[PDB]
Parts: structure tokens; C-alpha cells; sequence
């Protein structure tokens, strides 16, 4: 039950700040030190800072000067700020859970992607893939879903709200003038297709776009 | 009995200091036989106040051989005061030998030299065995200033024996005996000052300086909020036990703050050390 | 601060095997008898999940199977038998000294028979060429080894300039890759041509998976 | 200077016993100057006895109102230590008197002075007197200044009925040898504060203490134990526990400090040491 | 050794609302400014659940309707909101004196509306009647509250000797209650009479639920 | 995934000993201890004793000189050793993980019940029960399965081998005539009886007896 919600803006402007809030439940604050980890792919786990319970803060030597961790144990919440946002800041933001009488983190939360860039949110483009007539339908047929033309990291991609769970792949986006493309594939058996509905379910809470898009054969 | 004196051979302080007591006791049948050959003017004083030197002589000799002794349940820390103590009292006594100077110099106030050349060997050879004076740090301090007492006042009376008889003055002796005293308590301030500050549990001098900083590594250190009850004491010549209370968070890590706290403080020259640390409720 | 270098930056490990992986401290993470090292697993798409602590000590609730040692600066995490889902990258936190610092990171990967990839070509929507773009996407699942090659042939002539190629991690279930590769084209260049193919190289067979649709 | 004397002449016990001092300096000037006047070692020996008998009072009022100052960072503990120093100076100094005064004892026996001046040879009973009313109206010690005035009494009757010079010496020595005997437990009693010795009161109930610290849940061994006296009444104890890797470091703790505050242990510190296995 | 007192040792709590278990302590259980009480939750056929450690404390992963508060001899324990699924018996235990010792537990009652309970009859079965006795079962389900009696009568005629009662604690999800009866006959008995009724008053209604078979 | 299951005999003769064994899982022996705890009926919850990592073992002064406690941490087993049994000594007992660096317990096993008593194993007997004729059909239809005749505690009663577990009541069993007496009941649509089957499983570890009793219509 022990369970710690990030909640942070997507994109970021560079040279501004990031305001970070852990709502965390079953645990107290009162008794148990937070700590923000990042993870980027150049600089990979990077520790940033801890709060303890009478609100001590300890912060690594490298931010010092422009990191401020806060909380109030009300509402079990813990509020990450930074300042003078850089290109060099693009990472995962986790808040987590000190492991009790140990130096080690036992648990954390999903985490938030923290985009830094002059660019704008762009709602994605969600397109049906469909297998060409019906060539090869044999007994196990893939579909596809394409998410072309979004930014920032990241979007959800589920299938029939979450109920198709095997036979799921969700690619790593991919970079190209400063947009993001995703393609997501699903494999059903021949007998549920087309016979009952599939649809891909595709989220982008930085444009708080829903997509409900529907597979049709052509 | 056998094995004691194996003990006091091996060591080298307790082997010269016993080479000292051989000597004295000699020096001093010699000189008790001279004396009860028709001449105890005053030397019989001599003799007893030469008596005096080999039992603070004697004592120096003891306090090493308390100090390298086991510890037991009364005694957990060891015997290993028993250099400071040695040279307290050899301070005390220092202080007290200089007011029989005075009371000697008294003797004449205002209204045949073989003993003295003797004595000077002796305290040359002092000078020169215990030149490393400057438990021996203790021992040897105490050791030390009572044999340049013994040495200068010697060179005093010699003095007055040599003005009286070139020159012929009558005054010089008394002057001479408050510039013996003056010049052995000036002497023996430093040692008294320590041996006061050691048994008083006062915070080591050299570690003083240094303690602050180590209070703010401590307080740097993850998940402590306070430092409490800091006491640090000397317990024989660079030993020092201290002992601290750690306030902590209720989550805290009390295995690596202990591990630092213990590394803080032994680079610092902290011998024993006693860390507690108490979880913080909030 | 104290570096921590984590030897290999990757390991190919079979089935109920041991996988060991080291991590090498610059300074001393040891104090008064306690070792303060901690090992993580991040599988993909998820936080990292303690292990470890303190060099030996199993975190409650993760698998016996896992096993840490060492001391002063050489770690050592073992895992015996190597399952599955054990595909994940594994990192190695100190905490003896501030800051916290992690490795750099070990992929331990799931080591098992080769598999044909499913090699599925999709046109491009008719919303796509509506909206302007044209987009042929092509998707192989259920392949090992990760290494593979994809051709893309429009009327029979090789294209190597507009492709994307994007692969996911290694599965938790049944230890193989899914490849997509993807080419985005405009409406003249789609419309102009007929033929469009998709080209498989894979180690299992010589010959190459062809997955083909016309106009 | 005008508050001090009106506030110590208005109170009762500060005024018996400044009485105390100011008759026994005032007799210790007039029998130290009767002594050098004529040639009574033994009375200047008994002199400087109840001299440094006064000087160990007023050195006790010293040392206290030196304690009573607040620590400071040198001073951790504070300067409670003072008053076993001061006990401790002023047993040396009369062991120290006691042995210069058997030294001229043995060498007056060697050759007496054969002075015998009397003018008020009766200073002695005088002497007898004055200890009687200072020990009894006033508050081993306690009859032991009592045997250092009979030594005195019967080298004036032996000064005056025969003149038997090798009396004074004896007397002489008799007084270094009462001294040196009723210094003895005080300087015992000091050498063992001032040596880090467990405190007596406290050594037979240590045992105990040990046993039911063992006894507590998650406690493996009892390491370092350490205990001494501060000042009177005030022990300082030290002490590490080995515990379980998961023991209840909290109620551990508190128990601890229960058990060897029962004990009447004042300062207690109790490292707690998790073991590996 | 320190004797826990709990009081009440029942206690009714609607839906909502809030409800207080106070333990009372011989001996005082503070030490250092920590109090050694722990609270735990049983329910029917579970072991002990700890809640709160340390009287104030609470334990990773339950709910935080949980509270606990206290110091020396007197603590309580809080829940707020009451849920269905807080129908259990809760034991505070102290911890500052050996032995470990518990409380005599307070059981949560959890107020509801009235239910009428769903009566079946079930006749003995041929495998019984094979066996060489005779035994009629009454199954009362989902009813509330715990306060009901069932008569049985035997051809129109009061019976009362067999008559054995077991009763259902109180359920998780929609604290109801289930009541199941037995008479235990042998075979002149069971095929001398001819109808057998289930006869059963509850305090939701006046006329009595019955429920009857033939031979 | 901290678990810890107790194996002993649950029908011990008076004046014997008793063997129980908690082996455990998710965690290890070499850094936790683990207490003894029975629970019965008129004495309630009492501690036992508590084995530490280090081998230490503590007890309750009352059971000093009849139990022992032991282990061995290759295979994360704890042994537990009680002798002189007598009547008051019937309860269920409990292995249970200490609460680390805390006085408290945060894990139990599932306990064994312990019945001391001169009485014999005697196999239950499972009969089903089913609704005279066919008269009130309705919609809901309960059925029943009688345990008869079984000694000593438990047994386990399951429907449907664990897919029926809505509407499922198991009364506790009553002492008469020393043996026992257990009921239980399930109600199902009045479309699914006898539209498929519907069993009764009865397990008795006691006497390793499985029964797989089917309702039938009357
Ligand atoms: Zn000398
Ligand atoms: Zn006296």
C-alpha cells in the first residue's frame, strides 16, 4: 500500500524552474525521509536530494545551489523545486522511500519524464494499421496502431482499455525534427478479428489528448 | 619478588630510574659514613634531604611500574594515571623544595665542598641520561625538573661557597637561594598546569582546537539533528576517551553514522570513544 | 565523490544458469564491519527495485535466488537460477559516502533459443494520406537474437534513407525482441510507386523473410 | 567588602566555623612564633599540623565556591573536580610537612639544642585547650588532631622536671607519625577518584547490572564497561552493547539506562552496536 | 507482568462514523520518551494483523482510517472512517517488560440495517440414511442483527433435546450474520413423524419465517 | 512475499511432546528473529519465546522448563519444542516474525491448531444436502454439505474446488458427544443447479482424507 505519485509538468522551458510534488500514502512523513533520484540516459541515476522527517534537507554538492526540497505532513506531500532548467536536465524524476535504518531506497514511484526545450506540446496523430486486405490472415493477425507527430515524452498506448494485455508491443519512440513517432502492435487471434471491436487507447497528458481510435480492416 | 625486578630491567625509564635509586642509595652511605665521622654540622641535613631525592626518585620508579600494569575490575581503565599523578606530586613536592631552599637561605638572612662535587657528577650524569625529558612524557617530565632542581641548587650553594671565599661577600647566599627557589617553581609551572588539567577532566589541549570542526562534521553528517553532552577528557599522555550523544531521525541509518561518527573523531586523535545515538520521536 | 564502475555493461546469461555481476568501488564503502552497498533492479519501463542491501542482505519479499557479497571495494551480486523475468538492468548504489552514488549499470540478458521473426508489413492509413504523410510500417515480433536486419524495396529498388528503426527490450515471458521499422514518405513519392516490400535478414535462416503488398 | 563581614556575623554555623579559622591561624601564629623563638621543634611541627588543618577548611570553602562555576568548552564536566584536588594537595603537603619535621626530629636526636627557654613555658596545655574547644564546640580526622597536642604535653613536663633533651625529638617524630596516619584514608580516597577507579559504592552492585543488561531481548555481549567518579556522589558510566542485526535498539536503550540508574549512575552512555549476524 | 486491560470488550460502530479501543496498562510502558504498545487486528480465521507499533506509528501498508495515540498507561486506538471490512478483534501488546503480554482483545461490531435472514430446510440425506441416523439442517443467512431464535417443531409439536445452534461471525463485506441449526435423530424418530418445520423469530419482523418439507 | 507456514501434529496426547516446525520464506533467518505466539479460547493471546539470529533464545518464565526453541538457517527452518502437554495447552500456534528494530510482530504464519486431549482420529463423514422436490424454485437456490463425525480440528470445506467462493458460509463446528459437527453453505442461481456440477471438497488433514462429495437433486 505503500505507494509515491509524482506529479510534474511534462515540458519545461529552459532557464526556468520545475516544480515536482510526491504525493505519497501508506507511510507517514512523519517518520520516514524522502529522497529524488533522476535517471537520464547520458548521466543514468543521478541522487539530487533527501528530506527527513523534521525537515532536514541534505542535497547533493552539485545542486546546492539551486535545489529546494520541502514537504508538509498534512497532506503527505513533498514538493521538489529547481532552478535554471538546462538542455542537460532531461531525465526521470523519482521520489523515494528511504529504506528504514538503511542508506538504500526500498520504495519509489513511477516516476515523471521531465522534457527541457524551447519546443511546443504537440497533440499526437493516432492512424489505424491494418493488415493489407486480407493476405496472410493465417490464424494469428497482428494489428497496429501509429502515434506520429507528438512531443514530449510520453504517451500511454493500451489496447480496449487495458483488457488485451498479451501479445502487446509498444515501441520506443524516436526523435526527428523535434517531434516523436510511436508504433504500438497488438496480436489477436483470427476468430476476434474483425468479428468483435479492438481499439487503441492513446493518452498524452502534456496536451491532455484522448484518443479512442478504432482498427478497421480495410 | 624474582620476576619484579625482570620487569623493571626490561623497561627503560624503570631501568634508569633504578639506576638513579642504586646510585643514590650508594652516594648516601657514603656520605652518612663522612657524617658520622665527626662533621654533622650540617650534613646530616644533606643527607636526609638527599634521602628526600631517592624517595621522589622512588616514587617516579613506582608510578612506571603501577602504570604497566593490568587492568581489572576496579581498576578498567588500567593504572595509567599513576604517571600523572607522579608528576603532580613530583610538582608538589618541587614547590615544597623550593620553600626549604628559602628556609635555607633564611638560615643566614640578614646575620669540605666533596659532598657537592659529588652530587654535581651525579646530576650531570642526570642531565645526561635524562636529556629526552624535556608514561615517559610524565614520568621523565617530573623526573626531570626534580634533578635540574637538585642540579641548580647545587650550583647555587657552589655559588655562595666560591663568593664567600674569592671575593668576600656575605651576601650573596640568601640572594642566591630566592633566585634557586624563583627559578625551579618558574621550572615546574608547566607540569603542575598539565597534570592540574589532566586530573581535573578538562579537554585535552590538543584536541580542543580541533573539536569544533569535528561537532560540524558530526552535525554534517545524514539523518542527525542534534549533538549533545560532548565530554572529552585525558586519561595518560595521548589517550583520550570521549563521549557524545547523537539525536537522529526515527528512520535513520545508526550503523553508518556511528561508522563516521567513530572515523570523524579517531582522526582526530580519540582513542576511546562512546557514541549514542537516540532515535528523534519526530 | 566516491565512483563506482560495474563490470560487464552487459551479460548474455542462459536459462537456471548464475549470472554475476561486479561493481568496483573507488573508495572504501565499508565502515566498522558493515558494507554499504545496495543492489537495484530497473526492468524496462519501471523504477528500480531494491534487492540488496548492505552488500548481503535480501530485501523482504524478493526471490532467494538473488545473493550479494564482497567487501571494502569488490561487490559481487549473484543470481542462481536465472529466470526470465530477470531481464532488467541492475545497478549498484553506496551509501557510505555523500553523495549518493549509483553504477553505471549492468543488462543482464535472457539467453535462449533462436526464434523466426513475425514479419508483418502495414500500408499507410488512408487518415495518413488525407492528413498528407504516407508512413509504411513493418513489424517483426517474437525474434532472437536481437541482432536483425531490415530492407525496405520500393518496385524492387533497396531505400536506406528514410527508415526509423526502433527496438524494444528483451520480454520478460518469453525472452525475445520486436523490431519496428517504419517509412515515412510524402503522397507524390507513395502514390507514384506500386510495390512495396519488406526485407527480414535473421541468423535462424539464409534466407531472408519477405512480407510484400502492391499499390 | 562592607556585605561580607555583616552577613558572616549575623548566621550561626558560618560564624562557628570562621571562629574555627580565626582561633586556630591566631594560635598557630603565636605557638609558631613561641616555637622559633625558643627551640621547640615539636611545637612547630604541631604548628604547621593544625596550620594545614585550617588550610584544608578554607581550601574546602575555596574549591566549593570554585565548583560552583558553570563548564565551559574546556571545562566539560565543570570544576566539581576542585574539591578532590584540593584534599588531595593538602594530604601531600602534610604528608610532606610530617616527613621534613621527622628529618629535623632525627637530627635535633642526633645532637640536642639544649635551649629549654620557658618564659611561658605552659603554651602547651594552652595548645591542649584550644583543640578540645575547636574539635567539640566546633564542627579518623576527628580524634586524630586530639593525640597531636599530647605529644607536646608530656615534652614540656619532661622539658621542665628534668630537662631531658631527647624528649622533643620523639615528640617529634610521634607528631609526623600521627600525621602521616591520619592522612593516610583521605589520600586513599582521593588517589582513587583521581585514578578513573570504579566507584566503591558502586563495584558490588556492578555485577548485577551486567547480568540484567545480558538478560534484555536482543543484547549479544556487554563490551567496555566503564565507570568512575566525577565528584562526590556523581559516577559517569560508559558501556557497548553488541545486539541482534534486528533488536529493538529504542527499548534497548531505555533500558539501560534504566537499570544503571537504579544503580545510581548519573552520566550514562550506551553504544549500541548492530551485529552482522 | 504488565496486565493490558481493553475496554471495552465490544464495541457497535456504524458505517462512517468513528470508534475508540483504549488499553490500560498495569505498569507503565514508556521508556525514553517511547511508548512500547502495539496494536494489532484479527479477523475470523486470520492470524493477528499488526496495525500500529510503538502506540503512535503507523505499520507500512494498512489503511490510514487507522490511529493510534497514547503515552504511559492509557492508549487508544482509532479508526476512522468505520468499514465493513473493520469488523474484527483488536489486541493491543506491550513490549517494555518480559514476557510479551496482549490484551484481552475488544471485538468491532458493525452497525447496519436490519436484515431478514434467507430460512432454507434441508431433510437428511440418503447417504445418512444409509449411515444409520438422522439429521435436519436450518441454514439462516444474511440477517442482522446477531439477536435471533429458531424453534423447531416436529409434526406441529414443540422439540427442543437436539437442538444445536453454531453461529457465523459477522461478515466483511455487508456485515450480515448466518445462523445454521441441527437435530440430530435416529431412524424411528426421524420415519415416525411426517412433517418437519423450520420455525425462526427475528427482531426485523413480528410473524416468524417458516420453512417446512414433508417425510 | 514473506511467508511462514507452521507444520505440527494437531492432535497431541496428554503428557507428550510437541514438534513444530515454521519454515520461512521471503526472508532470512540470519537477520531476523522470530517469536512463538498460541492463541485459545479462555487464555487468549500468549507469548511463548523468540529465537534470535545469533541463536539466543528467550522465553516466557512460565514455559522455562518444558520449551525450547531452535533453528537452522540453511533451510530456513525454526523448530519448536514443547513438552508436557495438558489440556489447557489446545490452542493455535503461531510463528511470527519479529518487526525489525521494533517490539511488535509484522508477519504471522497462518497457525496450526493443537488439540491435546486422549481422543483418537476419526475420518469425517461428508454429506450433502439438497432441497426437498423442486418446491420454490425462485432464483436463488442454496445448497449445503454436513461434516459429521470428525475429530480433531480443522477441516477445510471448499466449493467447487475454489472457483465457488460467493455466497459461501462455514458455520463453526460444535463439540458434542467428543466428536464434531461441521455445516456449511453456498447459494447459486437456481439456472446453474443442476445445470452443472457442484461439489463439496472436504479435506482432513488430521487423517489425510479427501472427499469430492457431489450434490445431486432430490
Ligand atoms: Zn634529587
Ligand atoms: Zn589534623
Amino acid at each position: 500500500e505503500v505507494q509515491l505519485q509524482e506529479s510534474g509538468p511534462g515540458l519545461v522551458a529552459p532557464s526556468q524552474s520545475l516544480s515536482i510534488t510526491c504525493t505519497v500514502s501508506g507511510f507517514s512523513l512523519t517518520n520516514y525521509a524522502v529522497h529524488w533520484v533522476r535517471q537520464s540516459p547520458g548521466k543514468g541515476l543521478e541522487w539530487l536530494g533527501v528530506i527527513w522527517s523534521n525537515g532536514r534537507t541534505d542535497y547533493n554538492a552539485a545542486f546546492i545551489s539551486r535545489l529546494s526540497i520541502s514537504k508538509d505532513n498534512s497532506k503527505s506531500q513533498v514538493f521538489f523545486k529547481m532552478n535554471s532548467l538546462q538542455a542537460d536536465d532531461t531525465a526521470i524524476y523519482y521520489c523515494a522511500r528511504k529504506l528504514a535504518y538503511e542508506g538504500a531506497m526500498d520504495y519509489w514511484g513511477q516516476g515523471t519524464s521531465v522534457t527541457v526545450s524551447s519546443a511546443k506540446t504537440t497533440p499526437p496523430s493516432v492512424y489505424p494499421l491494418a493488415p493489407g486486405s486480407a493476405a496472410q490472415t493465417n490464424s494469428m493477425v497482428t494489428l497496429g496502431c501509429l502515434v506520429k507527430g507528438y512531443f514530449p515524452e510520453p504517451v500511454t498506448v493500451t489496447w480496449n482499455s487495458g483488457s488485451l494485455s498479451s501479445g502487446v508491443h509498444t515501441f520506443p519512440a524516436v526523435l526527428q525534427s523535434d517531434l516523436y513517432t510511436l508504433s504500438s502492435s497488438v496480436t489477436v487471434p483470427s476468430s476476434t478479428w474483425p468479428s468483435e471491436t479492438v481499439t487503441c487507447n492513446v493518452a498524452h497528458p502534456a496536451s491532455s489528448t484522448k484518443v479512442d481510435k478504432k482498427i478497421v480492416p480495410r | 619478588i624474582s620476576g619484579w625486578f625482570r620487569s623493571i630491567l626490561s623497561d627503560k625509564t624503570s631501568r634508569n630510574l633504578f639506576f638513579f635509586l642504586c646510585l643514590n642509595l650508594s652516594f648516601a652511605f657514603v656520605e652518612l659514613l663522612y657524617g658520622i665521622w665527626s662533621n654533622c654540622l650540617g650534613l646530616i641535613s644533606d643527607s636526609f634531604h638527599m634521602f628526600f631525592d631517592s624517595t621522589a626518585i622512588l616514587a617516579g620508579l613506582a608510578a612506571s611500574v603501577i602504570s604497566k600494569w593490568r587492568d581489572n575490575d576496579a581498576f578498567s581503565y588500567g593504572y595509567v594515571r599513576a604517571e600523572v599523578l607522579a608528576g603532580f606530586v613530583n610538582g608538589l613536592f618541587l614547590i615544597f623544595t623550593a620553600f626549604f631552599i628559602f628556609s635555607e637561605g633564611v638560615e643566614r638572612a640578614l646575620a669540605l665542598l666533596l659532598v657537592s662535587i659529588l652530587g654535581f657528577v651525579v646530576n650531570l650524569i642526570g642531565i645526561f641520561v635524562f636529556k629526552h625529558g624535556g608514561p615517559s612524557r610524565q614520568i621523565l617530565q617530573g623526573v626531570f625538573l626534580h634533578i635540574l632542581a637538585d642540579t641548580l641548587g647545587s650550583i647555587g650553594v657552589i655559588a655562595s661557597a666560591i663568593m664567600m671565599q674569592n671575593f668576600g661577600l656575605m651576601i650573596a647566599d640568601p640572594i642566591c637561594s630566592i633566585l634557586i627557589a624563583i627559578l625551579i617553581v618558574v621550572s615546574v609551572i608547566p607540569l603542575l598546569r598539565e597534570s592540574v588539567g589532566i586530573l581535573m577532566q578538562r579537554t585535552p589541549p590538543l584536541l580542543e582546537n580541533s573539536l569544533p570542526q569535528c561537532y560540524q562534521r558530526v552535525q554534517q553528517l545524514q539523518g542527525v539533528y542534534s549533538l549533545q553532552e560532548q565530554h572529552f577528557w585525558t586519561l595518560c599522555s595521548d589517550v583520550y576517551v570521549g563521549t557524545l550523544k547523537l539525536i537522529v531521525a526515527p528512520d535513520a541509518d545508526a550503523r553508518w553514522i556511528l561508522s563516521q561518527t567513530h572515523n570523524i573523531f579517531t582522526q582526530a586523535g580519540v582513542r576511546q570513544l562512546y557514541v549514542q545515538i537516540d532515535f528523534a520521536a519526530m | 565523490d566516491i565512483v563506482l564502475t560495474q563490470s560487464p555493461a552487459s551479460l548474455a546469461v542462459s536459462l537456471r544458469r548464475r549470472a554475476t555481476i561486479s561493481c568496483r568501488a573507488s573508495e572504501s564503502v565499508d565502515g566498522y564491519g558493515h558494507s554499504f552497498m545496495h543492489w537495484y533492479q530497473q526492468k524496462s519501463g519501471q523504477p528500480p527495485k531494491l534487492l540488496i542491501y548492505r552488500a548481503s542482505n535480501l530485501e523482504s519479499g524478493v526471490p532467494a535466488r538473488f545473493s550479494g557479497s564482497g567487501s571494502r571495494t569488490d561487490f559481487t551480486l549473484t543470481i542462481d537460477p536465472v529466470e526470465a523475468d530477470d531481464a532488467a538492468t541492475y545497478y549498484c548504489q553506496q551509501s557510505n559516502e555523500d553523495p549518493y552514488t549509483f553504477g553505471s549499470g549492468t543488462k543482464l540478458e535472457i539467453k535462449r533459443a533462436d526464434a523466426a521473426p513475425t514479419v508483418s508489413i502495414f500500408p499507410p492509413s488512408s487518415e495518413q494520406l488525407t492528413s498528407g504523410g504516407a508512413s509504411v510500417v513493418c513489424f517483426l515480433n517474437n525474434f532472437y537474437p536481437k541482432d536483425i536486419n531490415v530492407k525496405w524495396k520500393i518496385d524492387g529498388s533497396e531505400r536506406q534513407n528514410g527508415v526509423l528503426n526502433s527496438w524494444t527490450d528483451q520480454d520478460s515471458k518469453d525472452s525475445t525482441y520486436s523490431m519496428s521499422s517504419t517509412l515515412t514518405l510524402t503522397k507524390d513519392e507513395y502514390e507514384r510507386h506500386n510495390s512495396y516490400t519488406c526485407e527480414a535478414t535473421h541468423k535462424t535462416s539464409t534466407s531472408p523473410i519477405v512480407k510484400s503488398f502492391n499499390r
